[PDB]
RNA sequence: CCCGGUGGAUGGGCCGGGGGUGUAAGCGCCGCGAGGCGUUGAGCCGACCGGUCCCAAUCGUCCGAGGUCU
RNA sequence: GCCCCAGGCGGUAGGGGAGCGUUCCCGAUGCCGAUGAAGGCCGACCCGCGAGGGCGGCUGGAGGUAAGGGAAGUGCGAAUGCCGGCAUGAGUAACGAUAAAGAGGGUGAGAAUCCCUCUCGCCGUAAGCCCAAGGGUUCCUACGCAAUGGUCGUCAG
RNA sequence: GUGGAGCCUGGGAGUGAGGGCGCGAGCGAUAACGUCCGCGUCCGAGCGCGGGAACAACCGAGACCGCCAGCUAAGGCCCCC
RNA sequence: GCUGGGGCUAGGAGUGAAAAGCUAACCGAGCCCGGAGAUAGCUGGUUCUCCCCGAAAUGACUUUAGGGUCAGCCUCAGGCG
RNA sequence: CGUGAGGGAAAGGUGAAAAGAACCCCGGGAGGGGAGUGAAAUAGAGCCUGAAACCGUGGGCUUACAAGCAGUCACGGCCCC
RNA sequence: AGAUGGUAAGGGCCCACGGUGGAUGCCUCGGCACCCGAGCCGAUGAAGGACGUGGCUACCUGCGAUAAGCCAGGGGG
């Protein structure tokens, strides 16, 4: 290992080409059927607190 | 009518926020609210603030409806660095750039 | 490891003290530089 | 190549897993529901459907059993007395898992519930 | 990539088989005792092979056709 | 005789000639300037062969300075140049011992990180206790979390 | 023979590592994109231009500028062209 | 033997069971300041425009051979023609 | 910073006047939007002007069979005046 | 049979607008140089300092336990 290093200086439309990819996915939610709010799906609604229609957790 | 708010100098890397308010742009004002509450990222944070603090902005000072809200344009200027020190191997010393960021929302009334 | 500066309070004062410097030639001389270019500190201060 | 290999090695070593399913256990069984790591919580399905069917077996020898895990006597107790009778018709399922939608924010880990089952 | 998504056996349980270890504990008896014998191929049992909806894949959301011209 | 005639016009080192621009002196107790100087940004407009100069638009808000001369710290891309910024690598490596953590409760806007309880692991010729040197208020308490703490941090040396 | 010819007198130089090609020689091995000389040229400084595919010195030819004009040089006239 | 504290030996000097080691993290001669803006026939750099002309890389001599003095070749001014 | 002798920084500018932004709203605060002072507030204290590098945000053209010291000439297309 | 423009994950150029930054312009409680004046202080304790002193005082200035000071004279109003 003798130390690589960047030959030279990225330009800068090469650094947002590979920045491309780097978009974040907007996360998905699913009204509530409980409460109508969004939320992640397959997961609690803090809002109502309810799953499955029928409460799990004490919101 | 556009309102505005803007987060200056928050402790925060730029680029890293920009990855989530470019997540919001364009979107209606409840889009925006749902998709920060539930986004994985420390920026999504100071983004919620601003956005909030924008339609605050928008119904009491500007006097907007509420309702026709969305993100007109957003976006994250960078604001002055801290350098701090890294001490790093063999008495050599690094600085580390501290990133503080500037946010600006930008709130119209959608229309149809 | 160890290294060059272990401090001593003891050391430092008969070693670089006000009293050290004026009780030689050379170390008048540098009281007077010291004294020239207005050093606050005309010796390396050191507690007791 | 994890090829058919069941179980999660979980960032620890392996007493560290064991005393992670033992505490995890303990408190699951000293409040019925506890927060935690999804990874955690499916890795603790079985290792709490386990002890508690032996709580459905409910004989001594079970109960060196468990005890060997659990390594209390009260909360043994406990579960061979109010947790034994009240899963004594169920058959497997003594747990449930739920997904909490709210990451934690220290460091963004997602988190779910484990509660023994009504 | 593949599979499943209540119509589900996809995974965890549980059950049954496999397989491994090798006669659990407790008890009884025999021993001064260490121990031994019977209960007992017992008990435990990761992946393996199937069954069982016990627990979980809830409810869901959004994209995505109006077909270029000689 | 300002124009025509003939000829010439690749160019380093280098020699010579001719101009442009910057700071400052005279012009100047002058002139321009709040109707907007300098300066900044812009022009596809005009002058010149060019160095550059006008002129225009917006910013700027208070100096600028002619013709014609003089005097220079006078013209920058390079000097592994100097100072200062901002980049690249890069959201990468790393986050500083593999002694190990988990759960409940509370606090609090905000909790993996703070406080409490319980459970677990580690040291235990110490990773425990005392003194000395050195350190110099870091000690206690209350408050606070801009920064610092390699994350957070409602905690804190 | 009037030429960016010549001479003289002064000021200022840089240069004093050259190279290739041709020819005449030495050395070399009648080897070297070799070395060393003489004559000459080009490059250097003409890596401006056409050709030689590409290529400093091989062939043509000395780039003041512009033109959406014409004639030729070497070299080409089957396509690229 | 190791170690604490108290002190001493220093720069062509000390010390050194001796390696040319160590002497405040680079010791075949410490560091700081000063001489000092040492010297550097060596390396790098040397900043606006236009125009005219336009080299050399040779000889001689050289403690000289990558540097120099003279001459060669450039330019400029004047004179001669 | 250096044991020390000693080396040695950076760092000026609101406004005429603090008139330095009451108060409301969002926010834990910060910060922000109003309001207000102000000739002016992209003069708001991180304050005269505020360049470039750099960074993003919108718009116009353009780009996923494509060869490149990034230019230059022509032609065409699109957009604007 | 055919031809074809088309999409932009992003990127490029240009324009507009921002942020960062602090060049530039202007200014100057500062400094440089030259000339003039002046030119020693200290055991009556100097230069230079430590530490203290304010009602509340971090620091600089002042001063010295009489401690941002005391006395007399002069200036001043
Ligand atoms: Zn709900």
């Amino acid at each position: 290992a003798k130390h690589p290093v960047p030959k030279k200086k990225t330009s800068k439309a090469r650094r947002d080409a590979r920045r491309s990819h780097h978009a974040l996915t907007p996360p998905t939610l699913v009204p509530c059927p409980e409460c109508k709010a969004m939320k992640p799906p397959h997961t609690v609604c803090p809002e109502c607190g309810y799953y499955a229609g029928r409460k799990v957790l004490e919101v | 009518m556009e309102a505005k708010a803007i987060a200056r100098y928050v402790r925060i890397s730029p680029r890293k926020v920009r990855l989530v308010v470019d997540l919001i742009r364009g979107k209606s004002l409840e889009e925006a609210r749902n998709i920060l509450r539930y986004t994985n990222k420390r920026g999504a944070y100071f983004v919620a603030k601003v956005l909030e603090s924008a339609a605050a902005n928008a119904v009491n000072n500007h006097d907007m409806l509420e309702d026709r809200l969305y993100v007109k344009a957003a976006y994250v200027d960078e604001g002055p660095a801290l350098k701090r020190v890294l001490p790093r191997a063999r008495g050599r010393a690094d600085i580390i750039k501290k990133r503080t960021s500037h946010i600006t929302v930008i709130l119209g009334e959608k229309h149809g | 490891m160890k290294r060059t500066w272990q401090p001593n309070r003891r050391k430092r004062a008969k070693t670089h003290g006000f009293r050290a410097r004026m009780r030689t030639p050379g170390g008048r001389k540098v009281l007077k530089r010291r004294r020239q270019k207005g050093r606050w500190r005309l010796t390396p201060a050191v507690r007791k | 190549m994890r090829h058919l290999k069941s179980g999660r090695k979980l960032n620890r070593h392996s007493s560290h897993r064991l005393a992670l399913y033992r505490n995890q256990a303990k408190s699951l069984l000293t409040h019925g529901r506890i927060t935690t790591t999804v990874p955690k919580a499916k890795e603790l399905r079985g290792f709490v459907d386990h002890l508690i069917h032996l709580a459905k077996r409910g004989d001594l020898h079970a109960r060196r059993l468990v005890l060997r895990d659990l390594q209390d006597v009260k909360l043994v107790r406990k579960l061979f007395d109010e947790i034994a009778p009240r899963y004594r018709d169920r058959q497997g399922g003594y747990t449930r898992v739920l997904k909490l939608a709210e990451r934690r924010r220290g460091d963004g880990a997602p988190l779910a519930l484990v509660e023994l089952v009504e």
